[PDB]
């Protein structure tokens, strides 16, 4: 009976520590995944914003080009 | 000792708060500014309302609560209001920027930001207890910050007390007072976040408030302030087990036992009677008989449900004020008879009653008649789930078409964290469906 | 929260300067910026479009951007003209000429960094900057082409910020200028991209109000003018006053634009009578609902019953009852069930604010999300086609550096966006 009671009040302390465990590491992990989530979805909207920027510098070398004729 | 922390989160927990320690120093006799005069133990004591009040020196009892929200208009008027004297301003905590209705804002872009703040404030209530019971959590499911941010400190709260008990108090939405088209996205992201980190929740339907005050109280457009007064009083009965002692009171605690048979099933059905204006009271005095049978009318359910087409796994009333056992016990009889209560076959015993001698009170000025004795039922029936089914529908007709998925998606979430809460809403309603299947 | 307000071009600066001279008076600001207002209504949201400077000064958070010297010395002439700070008069010299490739590359292009410098300091004095909104029209050169391209630097230096227009699209019955579609079609397809709400200011649907509403024989500037300000004041309501709904241009986007390249808004405004009708109506709560879901009450030229709504928001401004108005607006999405889509639950929203605009009891605004504003699409579509099929004035536009397929491409995508339109107004729940 004695080595039960101990059985039974160590299974429910393990129980609350791999509850608190979980919640941790499953939090932690979500944090990270929108972190990325968040900063490739930004880096796409710049990148693209650039990749007019250069399109525009390209418009104005065009300008001189047709400029000397 | 037997502490108990409140946290207002969001507009709708904060002003719901407003509404609840206003009722609660009008219950105890504790002035705006602190004072108690009733209070002959000065500096401490071990009384029962201090199960929500801690005491300074100077005589000053003091709410155990956090307001927190993310923009600051709505705790300003905390800040600046009748009972401001009564708050630490370190209990009030506001951002810049609030979650735009979007739960990932809430969860993470703007929460992340003031979380580790909030959590900070709570220990230093909570090392100011001595026996900590666990936490009240008030919050909207359409806000973006009464859903993502309260997710994100429940599953702090979690790591931080482990399996210190957290109970919720949810506003869930109706489109008469809806502030958000995206409230169904919201309501199910945070109810799948937070399933296994409640311990107890209680829903109040806007609609069903909305209706009550429209029909029992002659309001023609009810407005918050309207039905928080309300809402105050269920939740004022609910605690009241906590913060007065009686020979026929019994704690909150014994009631949970009761009222949630397996751990999902932590939902319980809140009723409230009599409610009655001033006018229709004067010349009616309700008998135990008479509220104790509007807790079982369809109409004064705090979430629009039919218990007559579902099971009963539990019936809880919380009588107070002028109420003997023989009333009760003739009332409950009656109701027996009169009417169609089916219990599962599983509970042996699906009556559990107390009566808290303290009377309801109402503010000078609400809706609410004065009355000698009052009633509130805490059931848990398989209806609810009507209550998830009809948020279930608004969000798939939405998510089919992927509308307005691009706002969260642009915060950092992925549409697989849609899918996964709506999977588990799809397993909730099929366990209360199963609960409520005879016994082979 | 704070909103940094830019204005672009004539039309830009003739309809911006309006809103600041409706919007000062709603709020109690003189033409020198002192308040002299009679409730703490007006000040509570101060802020969200007024710096404030030693003496109780308020000065707006404007800035206006012109390639012509011209429209900008009157703008600082006209009534209010003095309560703006001068270091945000951003002025060039050489004007754009109706010209999209000179706003949008190489005029405007040199004077954009000055832009962005002033842009910097009033951002950098904000407690919380939500976004920034502008004023410009699609059919001339600096609004329209120098007008997108600020667009795009400032959402390059603060992407998680709320891009806001109000876009006046050209019309033949009020220009005479033929390239207007050239120059809409081009700045459409920057609009798609890089704005999250468009206003689309219909100079046809407003010159159509004038003469067959109002019954104003010819219109003018002024009258055209007249209904932006009035628009406008209504759809900025819940930004300046106290309220809950849509209080704010991240909120209104959340609940307005469901899908991101669907963010282009058909307004409308009410109560609007002629001189000899005033006299004998009464404005009620179901009259203003009435007008504000008719086809005649659009300030875009569209026909809400050849399409279907997305989302609605609808402003009430007076004393009048709450019950009405919640009865009014059930009545009216019930009697038009069919043109709401169902896929979207409760997607009409109503607010109600204390203070009317100066001059009426009641007003009612109307913010549309609706399939039909594809028509608006298909008109600027289909004279776009008709110049560029014979290729009518290009070598303007090539001679400044511009590719021929430039222009195909900006077509091609303003017909995916009608074809978007499309695919949603013909789904089903089922
Ligand atoms: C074929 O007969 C016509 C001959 C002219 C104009 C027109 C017609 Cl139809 N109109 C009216 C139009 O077709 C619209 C528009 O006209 C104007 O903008 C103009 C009225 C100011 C325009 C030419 O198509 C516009 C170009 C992009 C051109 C316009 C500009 O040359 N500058 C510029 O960069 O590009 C402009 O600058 C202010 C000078 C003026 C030209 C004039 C008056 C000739
Ligand atoms: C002032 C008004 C009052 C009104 C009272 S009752 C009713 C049906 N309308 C309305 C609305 C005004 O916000 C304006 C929008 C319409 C533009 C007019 C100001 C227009 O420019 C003007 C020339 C007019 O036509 C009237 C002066 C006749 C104007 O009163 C018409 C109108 O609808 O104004
Ligand atoms: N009963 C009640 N419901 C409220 C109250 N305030 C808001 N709500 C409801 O709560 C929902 C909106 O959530 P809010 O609490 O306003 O939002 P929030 O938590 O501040 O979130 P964000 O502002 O988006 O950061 C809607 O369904 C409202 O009807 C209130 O005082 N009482
Ligand atoms: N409603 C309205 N439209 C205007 C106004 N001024 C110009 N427009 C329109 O704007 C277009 C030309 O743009 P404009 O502002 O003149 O050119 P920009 O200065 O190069 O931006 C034409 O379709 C005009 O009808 C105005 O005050 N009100
Ligand atoms: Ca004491
Ligand atoms: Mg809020
Ligand atoms: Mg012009």
């Amino acid at each position: 009976k004695r080595e039960h009671e101990r059985e039974v009040i160590q299974k429910a302390i393990e129980e609350n520590n791999n509850f608190i465990k979980m919640a941790k590491e499953k939090l932690a992990q979500k944090m990270e995944s929108n972190k990325e989530n968040r900063e490739a979805h930004l880096a796409a909207m710049l990148e693209r914003l650039q990749e007019k920027d250069k399109h525009a510098e390209e418009v104005r070398k065009n300008k001189e080009l047709k400029e000397e004729a | 000792m037997r502490e108990c922390i409140s946290i207002h989160v969001g507009q709708a927990g904060v002003q719901i708060g407003n509404a609840c320690w206003e009722l609660y120093c009008l219950e105890h006799g504790i002035q705006p500014d602190g004072q108690m005069p009733s209070d002959k133990t000065i500096g401490g004591g071990d009384d029962s309302f201090n199960t929500f009040f801690s005491e300074t020196g100077a005589g000053k009892h003091v709410p155990r609560a956090v307001f927190v929200d993310l923009e600051p208009t709505v705790i300003d008027e905390v800040r600046t209001g009748t009972y401001r004297q009564l708050f630490h301003p370190e209990q009030l905590i506001t951002g810049k920027e609030d979650a735009a209705n979007n739960y990932a804002r809430g969860h993470y872009t703007i929460g992340k930001e003031i979380i580790d703040l909030v959590l900070d404030r709570i220990r230093k209530l909570a090392d100011q207890c001595t026996g900590l019971q666990g936490f009240l959590v008030f919050h909207s499911f359409g806000g973006g910050t009464g859903s993502g941010f309260t997710s994100l400190l429940m599953e702090r709260l979690s790591v931080d007390y482990g399996k210190k008990s957290k109970l919720e108090f949810s506003i869930y939405p109706a489109p008469q007072v809806s502030t958000a088209v995206v409230e169904p996205y919201n309501s199910i992201l945070t109810t799948h976040t937070t399933l296994e980190h409640s311990d107890c929740a209680f829903m109040v339907d806007n609609e069903a408030i909305y209706d009550i005050c429209r029909r029992n109280l002659d309001i023609e457009r009810p407005t918050y302030t309207n039905l928080n007064r309300l809402i105050s009083q269920i939740v004022s009965s609910i605690t009241a087990s906590l913060r007065f002692d009686g020979a026929l009171n019994v704690d909150l605690t014994e009631f949970q036992t009761n009222l949630v048979p397996y751990p999902r099933i932590h939902f319980p059905l809140a009723t409230y009677a009599p409610v009655i204006s001033a006018e229709k009271a004067y010349h009616e005095q309700l008998s135990v008989a008479e509220i104790t049978n509007a807790c079982f009318e369809p109409a004064n359910q705090m979430v629009k449900c039919d218990p007559r087409h579902g099971k009963y796994m539990a019936c809880c009333l919380l009588y107070r004020g002028d109420v003997v056992p023989k009333d009760v016990n003739a009332a409950i009889a009656t109701i027996k008879t009169k009417r169609s209560i089916q219990f599962v076959d599983w509970c042996p015993t699906g009556f559990k009653v107390g009566i808290n001698y303290q009377p309801p009170t109402v503010v000078p000025g609400g809706d609410l008649a004065k009355v000698q004795r009052a009633v509130c039922m805490l059931s848990n029936t398989t209806a609810i789930a009507e209550a998830w089914a009809r948020l279930d529908h608004k969000f798939d007709l939405m998510y089919a078409k992927r509308a307005f998925v691009h706002w969260y998606v642009g915060e950092g979430m992925e549409e697989g964290e849609f899918s996964e809460a709506r999977e588990d809403m799809a397993a909730l309603e099929k366990d209360y469906e199963e609960v409520g299947v005879d016994s082979v | 929260r704070e909103i940094v307000h830019i204005q672009a071009g004539q039309c830009g600066n003739q309809i911006g300067a309006k809103f600041w001279e409706v919007i000062s008076d709603e709020h109690g600001i003189d033409p020198t910026g002192s308040y002299h207002g009679d409730s703490d209504l007006q000040l509570e949201r101060i802020n969200v479009y007024y710096n404030e400077a030693t003496g109780n000064k308020y000065v707006p958070r404007a800035i206006l951007v012109d390639l012509e010297p011209g429209t900008m010395d009157s703008v600082r002439s006209g009534p209010f003209g003095q309560i703006f700070r001068p270091d945000n008069f951003v002025f060039g010299q050489s004007g754009a000429g109706n010209n999209w490739a000179k706003g949008h590359y190489t005029e405007g292009a040199e004077l954009v960094d000055s832009v962005l410098d002033v842009v910097r300091k009033e951002s950098e004095s904000c407690d919380c900057l939500q976004g920034f909104q502008l004023t410009h029209s699609l059919g001339g050169g600096t609004g329209s082409g120098m007008g997108t391209l600020l667009i795009s630097k400032i959402r390059e230096e603060y992407p998680d910020r709320i891009m806001n227009t109000f876009s006046v699209m050209p019309s033949p019955k009020v220009s005479d200028t033929v390239v207007e579609p050239y120059n809409a079609t081009l700045s459409v397809h920057q609009l798609v991209e890089n704005t999250d709400e468009t206003y689309c200011i219909d100079n046809e649907a407003l010159y159509d109000i004038c003469f067959r509403t109002l019954k104003l024989t010819t219109p003018t500037y002024g009258d055209l003018n007249h209904l932006v300000s009035a628009t406008m004041s209504g759809v900025t309501t819940c930004l300046r006053f106290p309220g809950q709904l849509n209080a704010d241009l991240r909120k209104l986007a959340v609940n307005m634009v469901p899908f991101p390249r669907l963010h282009f808004f058909m307004p409308g405004f009410a109560p609007l009578t002629s001189r000899g009708s005033q006299q004998y109506r009464a404005l009620t709560v179901p009259e203003l609902t009435q007008q504000m879901f008719d086809s005649k009450n659009m300030m875009a030229a569209c026909d809400p019953r050849h399409g279907r709504y997305l989302t609605v928001a609808a402003i009430f401004r007076g004393r009048m009852s709450m019950k009405e108005v919640d009865e009014q607006m059930l009545n009216v999405q019930n009697k038009n069930s069919s043109y709401f889509v169902e896929w979207i639950p409760n997607n009409v929203k109503t607010a109600v604010c204390d203070i009317p605009p100066r001059g009426l009891k009641m007003s009612a605004t109307f913010i549309g999300n609706s399939t039909a504003i594809q028509e608006l699409f298909k008109r600027i579509s289909e004279q776009f086609t008709a110049m560029f099929r014979r290729k009518a004035f290009l070598h303007w536009y090539t001679g400044e550096g511009m590719d021929e397929m430039e222009f195909t491409e900006a077509e091609s995508n303003m017909n995916d966006l009608v074809s978007e339109y499309q695919q949603y107004q013909d789904a089903t729940a089922d």
